[PDB]
């Protein structure tokens, strides 16, 4: 939600 | 007002079913709570045990300069929180550089990343109406861990007759310790926020999903239960600020604030 | 349980300020809510007002199979919901293939993008204590509006004791019309997946940033304010499914639903 | 927090  | 912290632990008490974390130390558990605090004409640091505000204050404003050097933190009298000092992208590097490739402490990450926190004000200047005024930070742990891991903390803003409000929500809250130096910390950043925008804070509202207590804190957290809850103190915001990276924190002072004792919490 | 609801819906009537959405269209608005509905051994199709529970059911399978075909739910008999009928990204697609580029309603999305939805059931079999099991979705609206947008929903997921708990934190919720009928989608979504996973259902908890009635709904739920809750009732699933995707309208029956009338909401 |  999701890789920053 | 302080009474609902109050009355959550208790509840983890009594009903909270036994469950470890990571690390195997135990904890009690439930899920889901919420909270809500009002920021108006006055600020909720707890006073059943005084709480670390030195700490709060140094460390949110740490965060926002989107530090990533423990050192620039712990030299200001505060512990709290591969070379030496470099914590990698921490939740105030991801505040200002979401998104951003992270290399080094003492890179210059200007204008790379989404700069979440100025998005933030700017959509409160430019629609304070928008209900996706939202922040989110990640666990640097989880971001090797899988593809589009899951936030860890979401903060959402929200605007009405010229109130700022700000809930926080978090996926695991440490009751004990985590949570009111957090209720802290979120109130002092919708304080800042509100100062730059030309808003009031309205309410903090702080909701958890997995809400624990560890079991080496049940003694202690026992104790300030049997204490009662003094009226909050004050914040006062000391000089007009127009930037939120211009704050110090020599712009703050806490009114009347009257705790019990501190109480330690083993980490 | 139900009173809950009703509580809520009194709350924002008193208490709401007006405030106008996107469109212009007139609402009265709280921040922060939250509420919970016991899964044990009950389900939670709200009674003072009929809910649509075949909508519920059939829009949620839809969503599992990651359609963007608006045809594939409308001749199942419901309506709920640049060529015809092709919705683009919407949430079942998320769901299933979070990330993948959207190109067409009848392209083969095979293996593209995360299936945040699989995630989740594998990791409660991987490891129940998790507390990172999170599944989110966006407005495909706010998609090209900016870089890294935030979501419009997310759902964490909880095991303790072999029992399954679903919170679902939604930025903006209608109280009227929307939070019942996502109450029974998310409780149901809750109840295929801890069959799935061997466990049983334990709590739902809804939680809402900005809590919102429309002017024209007030009339509507000040009249059902006026109605008496009812037991609610069961929901059995007829046979062991194994595999979420190999669910059908058939595998569930509701059992002792017993509702006042249909109240109609302007849409 | 961010783009699907």
């Amino acid at each position: 939600c999701q890789l920053y | 007002g302080e009474l609902q912290y109050l009355g959550q632990i208790q509840h983890i008490l009594r009903c909270g079913v036994r469950a470890d974390d990571r690390t195997g130390t135990g904890t009690l558990s439930v899920f889901g709570m919420q909270a809500r605090y009002s920021l108006r004409d006055e600020f909720p640091l707890l006073t059943t045990k005084r709480v670390f505000w030195k700490g709060v204050l140094e460390e949110l404003l740490w965060f926002i300069k989107g530090s990533t050097n423990a050192k620039e933190l712990s030299s200001k009298g505060v512990k709290i929180w591969r070379e030496e000092g470099d914590l990698g992208p921490v939740y105030g590097f991801q505040w200002r550089h979401f998104g951003a490739e992270y290399r080094d402490m003492e890179s210059d990450y200007s204008g790379q990343g989404v700069d979440q926190l100025q998005r933030v004000i700017d959509t409160i200047k430019t629609n304070p109406d928008d209900r996706r005024i939202i922040m989110c930070a990640w666990n640097p742990r989880d971001l090797p861990l899988m593809a589009l891991p899951p936030c860890h903390a979401l903060c959402q803003f929200y605007v009405v007759n010229s109130e700022l409000s700000c809930q926080l929500y978090q996926r695991s809250g440490d009751m004990g310790l985590g949570v009111p130096f957090n209720i802290a910390s979120y109130a002092l950043l919708t304080y800042m926020i509100a100062h730059i925008t030309g808003l009031k804070p309205g309410d903090f509202i702080h909701t958890l999903g997995d809400a624990h207590i560890y079991l080496n804190h049940i003694e202690p957290l026992k104790i300030q239960l049997q204490r009662e809850p003094r009226p909050f103190p004050k914040l006062r915001i000391l000089r007009k600020v127009e930037k939120i990276d211009d704050f110090k924190a020599e712009d703050f002072q806490i009114e009347g604030y009257n705790p019990h004792p501190t109480i330690k919490m083993e980490m």
